[PDB]
């Protein structure tokens, strides 16, 4: 397989706002996988935000991110796209979109690609 | 802060645990290398500007 993600969005905000990432995938791959963003705190271990199935049938999200970060899907681009708010101080890091190579998702420790870090970062 | 005291550590020991353990340093600011791998990594001159 072949697959090169090209991500966008990030930057400076303010506690409790929202921003704006974005991440596209292009080439070829096995089949049609799940596909997710990834943390990485300075200082910290790389650890998983949450994971969507492609057909935007079934979403997985971590319990330390719930209710308050989503992903959704485009209908006309082939790009996934993500929304936040209630940001606080832990969220300035360095975001990663992952694309994972199977149908049905287990678990997160198999990873296929990586992207280029995004670092945001929220302070007053 | 304008004359800045300039200090150089070689030839001897770093010892960033002592460092690591004082409450009074509440502020611990680190980029490029993560505080928890400071004695791992060898480098051939620290500068300390006080």
């Amino acid at each position: 397989s072949a697959v090169q993600l090209q991500a966008s969005g990030g930057g400076f905000v303010q506690p409790g706002g929202s921003l704006r990432l974005s991440c596209a995938a292009s080439g070829w791959a096995e089949t049609f996988g799940h596909m997710g963003w990834f943390r990485q705190a300075p200082g910290k271990e790389r650890e998983f935000v949450s994971a969507i199935d492609w057909w935007d049938t079934v979403h997985y999200y971590a319990d330390s991110v719930k209710g308050r970060f989503t992903i959704s899907r485009d209908n006309s681009k082939n790009t996934v796209y993500l929304q936040m708010n209630s940001l606080r101080a832990e969220d300035t890091a360095t975001y990663y979109c992952a694309y994972w190579d199977m149908d049905y998702l287990q678990n997160s420790i198999p990873v296929d690609y990586w992207g280029q870090g995004t670092q945001v970062t929220v302070s007053s | 802060v304008y004359a800045w005291n300039r200090k150089r550590i070689s030839n001897c020991v770093a010892d960033y645990s002592v460092l690591y353990n004082l409450a009074p340093f509440f502020t611990f600011k680190c980029y490029g290398v993560s505080p928890t791998k400071l004695n791992d990594l060898c480098f051939t001159n620290v500068y300390a500007d006080s």
